[PDB]
């Protein structure tokens, strides 16, 4: 599944695009009704939806990107927030999935809050606001590249890194401050360190230009998120990563301290 | 029935919601073409059909 | 395509495509979102997108016709080698750009390659394209128009990537030289057997892992590999070398588009106009 001839070109390109596809950090302050707490409720629900329809993790990450960019431009009352999230998941599914769920399934999974026509109209509106720019880089896209630098491959490290990257989607404060490549870096180091005691490899310094020093602010945040995860109001990601499919990594004990 | 099947923030006014969405010329000026109607317009683009 | 138009002030010509509106088709979602990121002289340019309540309009740069029609028009006349060489060189540039921007085209065939009177050729029709990841995940199976479909797809590989487009381009290269499809199969198994009869039935030596592929069968007849001088007789030594590298069985050994740009076959490449009036 490797594409050795284009790996570097693609990484460089994703590094260009993640700056262009970044949502506005302070957008929630400009929303009259919705809040970070409501956004967290929404994203946690999308995790469940992804589990119910067996969607890719990439699809979830894309949907969250679309939502944050949409809300960066458009004011939305709380009663319509789930409609935005539903259309984003529909769009991300069409883009990313081999078998996207039908619109009727998305309507159903909102417990029939909206109609089919409303979901389709919202899809239209999201596309207009995003100007059809859907091919966004995600934390997931960076993580899978970073995983190739494992010495050697460790599936527990990969699962834990994915878990930590997903946790970042829930909390706009602080994670909107960081680029996906940076969150991916922090997640990979934290997962690697938790499971093996090893650190961010020199080969990734060469590839990304990031060091433990540059990753530190994000790492400090992500370590706190990890430590407090069992107490978080939103638990769908923890439940998801208890699965043996993900080697039950959400059950691992985070290290009390890092060694930076 | 599945746990994922849930309403997050209450019932909505469908008439009002449909109204707000139904709401949503600059391109017509750029291309001198009427897209809603599928009709060419006189302009600097000469719309020969197929 | 239902409308075209020349601009008076510039002389530039555009084409108007329409899509009637499960909401917006996933093929349209991908085509538009990917084309917006693919600005290259050898990729058809998407100029604008216009959404209406039940219709989606795409404005493209206009190109005169496609390579299939051109080859059919030249069915009894040789396409001059300099033009074949120029077209292949340009197609490799367009494809390398796609791959470097994490896009697989997945439907390279002469009907999807557009040409103009100036000697340009451009990749078109990205409706079947997809943005890939590194490393790749399993994607949609049985992709690519049958005659141009790579053996890893035919054998049901869990993973495929950029090599599938290079395979198609190798088939198109051969087809330009003869104006006849290289592997004109009537079904998936017939397609596979036409490839085997030409390139030999692959074994573990030629393609490690091949006998473990989901749709490999030990009952496959075992055909010998024939010389490329017999596969495409008019092609010279450099041309045969390049073609053989684009049609390597093992996707990991198959030449990349950007590596192919430096092949000796292109040492004397130019940009001639077409030999027939468009």
């Amino acid at each position: 599944n490797e594409v050795p001839d284009y790996h570097e070109d693609i990484h460089t390109y994703l590094r260009e695009m993640e700056v262009k596809c970044k949502p506005k950090v302070g957008y929630m302050k400009k929303q009259p009704d919705i809040t970070n707490s409501m956004r967290a409720i929404l994203v946690d629900w999308l995790v469940e939806v992804g589990e119910e329809y067996k969607l890719q993790n990439e699809t979830l990450h894309l949907a969250v990107n679309y939502i944050d960019r949409f809300l960066s431009s458009m004011s939305v009352l709380r009663g319509k927030l789930q409609l935005v999230g539903t259309a984003a998941m529909l769009l991300a599914s069409k883009f990313e999935e081999i078998y996207p769920p039908e619109v009727a399934e998305f309507v159903y999974i909102t417990d029939d809050t909206y109609t089919k026509k409303q979901v389709l109209r919202m899809e239209h509106l999201v596309l207009k606001v995003l100007t059809f720019d859907l091919a966004a880089p995600t934390v997931n896209q960076f993580l899978t590249q970073y995983f190739l630098h494992q010495q050697p491959a460790n599936c527990k490290v990969e699962s834990l890194a994915m878990f930590l990257g997903e946790l970042s989607l829930i909390d706009a404060d602080p994670y909107l401050k960081y680029l996906p490549s940076v969150i991916a870096g922090a997640a990979f180091h934290l997962a690697l360190y938790t499971v093996t005691g090893q650190s961010w490899p020199e080969s990734l310094i060469r590839k990304t230009g990031y060091t433990l020093e540059s990753l530190k602010p994000c790492l400090m945040d992500l370590h706190q998120t990890y430590l407090k995860a069992p107490q978080h109001a939103q638990q769908s990601i923890r439940e998801k990563y208890k699965n043996s499919k993900y080697h039950g990594v959400s059950l691992l004990n985070p290290p009390e301290t890092l060694n930076l | 029935k599945p746990s994922a099947c849930r309403n997050l923030f209450g019932p909505v006014d469908h008439e009002e919601l449909t109204r707000d969405l139904e709401k949503h010329e600059a391109s017509q000026r750029k291309w001198n073409f009427d897209f809603q109607n599928h009709k060419p317009l006189e302009g600097k683009y000469e719309w020969q059909e197929v | 395509v239902v409308y075209k138009a020349r601009n008076k002030l510039t002389g530039e010509v555009v084409a108007l495509k329409k899509i009637r509106l499960e909401g917006v088709p996933s093929t349209a979602i991908r085509e538009i979102s990917l084309l917006k990121e693919l600005n290259h002289p050898n990729i058809v340019k998407l100029l604008d997108v216009i959404h209406t309540e039940n219709k989606l309009y795409l404005v493209f740069e206009f190109l005169h016709q496609d390579l299939k029609k051109f080859m059919d028009a030249s069915a009894l006349t040789g396409i001059p080698l300099p033009l074949i060489k120029s077209y292949l060189f340009q197609l490799l540039q367009g494809l390398a750009f796609c791959h470097s921007h994490r896009v697989l085209h997945r439907d390279l065939k002469p009907q999807n390659l557009l040409i103009n009177t100036e000697g340009a050729i451009k990749l078109a029709d990205f409706g079947l394209a997809r943005a890939f990841g590194v490393p790749v995940r399993t994607y949609t199976h049985e992709v690519v128009t049958l005659w141009y479909r790579a053996p890893e797809i035919l054998l049901g590989c869990k993973y495929y990537s950029t090599a599938v487009d290079i395979w198609s381009l190798g088939c198109i290269f051969a087809e330009m030289v003869t104006r006849r499809a290289l592997f004109p199969g009537d079904s998936e198994i017939d397609q596979l057997f036409r490839i085997f009869r030409t390139l030999g039935t692959p074994d573990e030596v030629v393609w490690p892992g091949v006998t473990s592929m989901p749709d490999y069968k030990p009952s496959f007849p075992k055909w010998a590999r024939q010389d490329f001088s017999k596969v495409v007789p008019p092609l010279d030594e450099d041309g045969r070398s390049l073609l053989s590298q684009m049609l390597h069985y093992d996707p990991n050994k198959r030449i990349s588009a950007k590596a192919a740009l430096a092949h000796p076959f292109f040492q004397d490449v130019t940009k001639p106009v077409p030999h027939l009036r468009l």
